[PDB]
RNA sequence: AAUCCGGUUAAUAUUCCGGAACCAGAAGGUGGAAUCAACACGGCAACGUAAAUGAAGUUGGAGACGUCGGCGGGAGCCCUGGGAAGAGUUCUCUUUUCUUUUUAACAAACCAUUGAACUACCCUGAAAUCGGUUUAUCCGGAGCUAGGGUAUGGUGUUUGGAAGAGUUCAGCGCCUCAUGCUGAAUCCGGUGCGCUCUCGACGGCCCUUGAAAAUCCAACGGAAGAAUGGCCUUGUUUUCACAUCUGGUCGUACUCAUAACCGCAGCAGGUCUCCAAGGUGAACAGCCUCUAGUUGAUAGAACAAUGUAGAUAAGGGAAGUCGGCAAAAUGGAUCCGUAACUUCGGGAUAAGGAUUGGCUCUAAGGGUUGGACAACCAACUUAGAACU
């Protein structure tokens, strides 16, 4: 059956030599050279992948509109929803404790 | 079924290396692959990742603990902590 | 459930080479229904002559390539190969050509 | 290539200045494709009716170049 | 290798040019002994060595 | 950062031609959006949108990473049931056998439906008679099961591209020319412990835990802005749509090896890697075949001894020899059975037995699907019986 060749002079199965088979409108079986798969941004506090954002190679993110690269919320696109919620509650409670410790210091 | 009377996990080594060596490895290997209890969360989801590093699973307490090579805590570390706590509590008062 | 298979054979009959009469009984004896020869109980495959046509009517979703296969056998039985050839012309219609 | 699903949308793209030419493709299934060549994209509208195709062809801007395949 | 530098390619062009017969009228000159040359290089025989 | 298909030459092609795209940079050419005082709305939420001002500084992310094991999906290949077109065979038989039956980048909308998710997260709710659940035992009052949502999205679907291309077949002009012109088909189904690649969710292992940088993105922050006469009047946004300009320079033939490289040579040596059909079979084994390639290794005649390579041998069976050297014998699979010794893991395929074809049957083991049930379709095993 039809056998294929690399379309570039790179002759080795490296991570930059990824391929997949296409069947053409000439009934030809041949390679298509494809890129590495994208990656979803990860939360800065927990490392979880961030929801609402596609998996792209780094420079592909330069072509999206602003709102596709973020979530409409504080730290959107940088922190997960549950991480932000921990930060808000932690900030409030710590500030209140600083208030009582200041009040009881006098 | 039992499948082994003695060698246990060390059965992977077969007849090599000497019985005493396989027995010593056996005691340590049972320790280093055991599950331990997380003091901060209460679950038994504490397993080793590389020799002194013990991690936790779940959505809560994704923390990492510095521990012993083969167990989460060592006797020397536990004795040091109580020694340190006694010394701390005697200069405090 | 009506089919209009015709084996037009004008070319060879004009030269007195093709016996449509012989081809009639050849088909009726040879056409196989349900894996058997002689199961043309006239409910499924009829066949008939059209002067120069051997029109076959089918009711069991037949194959016109089966007609071409049986025709080439007949031409082979009478050493008509090298001289005649069955060629598709229209939907379900085949012709004999000398080429 | 981009598909246009609305006749109103297709006519608007034709009235634009980048719209150089149009193509009429008549498929075997009696369906008609109106293809509009802009600078960046080729826009196809699929019209499944012969009556609608005639009206749409008459609905084009008069100066538009409509070419028959 | 077909992957080649410009400098290498220039040298190959020159090597091919010097690898030509001398026109006969050169050897027909009065006082010339250019009749045969030991500089006819062939690709399989004597290698360029860059 | 970013390119695909079809065609084309004697000889180049992801570079030429036809068609269809994409990326980056510059200027700002239109359109749209927000702003009457300021930089939008929706959703309980996960989060959503055609746009939705954001300077310094800071912080976060991507780039960015081992290895083995099985499991689930996709694509191409393989196999199979019909139809069509042409071909092979045709004493006889063969509703036959063979070939062709194709669909790219890119764009859009959907999307666990049709194949692969409760994978992650959110909401309601509050679980012992504990339940859920994978091939693999993990998960839950730190909120299970369940119900409903949100996101991730193609090598999936439906389309655009695109039948106009490609393929197959049948005719017409017939010195024919620009080799033109005219008709048909290119359709509908199924399959998987298969093969190659790939993705997804996992599991094992380590005194081994498996680059860096360029580059791109996001946030925190708040710098700066100046429309106003209830309206003809600006800035921003070009991280929104359409449009314009520009993309230099070097490589690109061919061989990659039993004749293009190295080995003095057209040397049985050596030299990294990608694709990979059918049958048998556990199998990328051996053996035969299809596509492709080759039929090249000075030839002719003859059949002496002695050779090199390969076979066989009565009876005996290691007497040969330093020595069983060489050869012979054994061999796959299934079912029986398996000693000393042992570091208890092994020894072990120990040893030692039996069986194995063909044909015709029987039984059991799963899925789609119509009104305790069931007519097909799609299937693969295993065990046994009779006959020969
Ligand atoms: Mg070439
Ligand atoms: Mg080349
Ligand atoms: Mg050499
Ligand atoms: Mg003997
Ligand atoms: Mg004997
Ligand atoms: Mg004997
Ligand atoms: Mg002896
Ligand atoms: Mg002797
Ligand atoms: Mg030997
Ligand atoms: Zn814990």
């Amino acid at each position: 059956a039809q056998r294929v060749t690399y379309r570039r002079r790179l002759a080795y199965n490296t991570r930059s030599n990824k391929t997949r088979i296409i069947k053409t409108p000439g009934n030809n079986i041949r390679y298509l050279h494809i890129k590495k798969l994208g990656t979803i941004p990860r939360c800065g506090d927990t490392g979880v992948p961030l929801q609402g954002i596609p998996a792209l190679r780094p420079r592909e993110f330069a072509r999206l509109s602003h709102n596709q690269k973020k979530v409409q919320r504080a730290y959107g696109g940088c922190l997960s929803a549950n991480a932000v919620k921990d930060r808000i509650v932690r900030a409030f409670l710590i500030e209140e404790q600083k208030i009582v410790k200041q009040k009881l210091k006098q | 079924t039992k499948r082994t009377k003695k060698v246990g996990v060390t059965g992977k080594y077969g007849v090599r290396y000497g019985a005493s060596l396989r027995r010593d490895v056996r005691k340590i290997e049972v320790q280093q692959h055991s599950r331990y209890q997380c003091p901060f969360c209460g679950r038994n989801t504490v397993k080793r990742t590389a020799a002194g590093i013990w991690c936790c699973n779940g959505k809560g307490c994704k923390k990492v603990l510095a521990g012993g090579a083969w167990t989460v805590t060592t006797a020397a570390a536990t004795s040091a902590r109580s020694t340190i706590r006694r010394l701390r509590e005697m200069v405090e008062v | 459930v009506s089919n209009k298979y015709i084996i037009d054979a004008t070319a060879a009959v004009n030269d007195k080479i093709f016996d449509v009469a012989a081809f009639e009984k050849y088909l009726i004896d040879r056409i196989k229904v349900d894996g058997k020869t002689g199961n043309l109980g006239s409910s499924v495959v009829v066949s008939r002559e059209g002067s120069s046509k051997i029109a076959v009517i089918a009711h069991i979703d037949f194959s016109g390539r089966y007609l071409k296969y049986l025709t080439k056998k007949f031409l082979k039985k009478h050493s008509l190969r090298d001289w005649l050839r069955v060629v598709s012309t229209k939907k379900g219609v085949y012709e004999l050509r000398y080429y | 290539p981009r598909q246009i699903s609305d006749i109103k949308q297709f006519l608007e793209i034709a009235r634009r200045k980048d719209a150089t030419s149009a193509r009429i493709k008549k498929n075997t299934n009696k369906d008609v494709k109106f293809k509009l060549r802009c600078s960046k994209y080729l826009y196809t509208l699929v019209v499944a009716d012969a009556k609608k195709a005639e009206k749409l062809r008459q609905s084009l801007p008069p100066d538009l170049t409509v070419t028959e395949v | 290798p077909s992957h080649k530098s410009f400098r290498t390619k220039q040298k190959l062009a020159k090597a091919a040019r010097q690898n030509r017969p001398i026109p006969q009228w050169i050897r027909l000159r009065t006082g010339n002994t250019v009749h045969y040359n030991m500089k006819r290089r062939h690709w399989r025989r004597t290698k360029l060595n860059i």
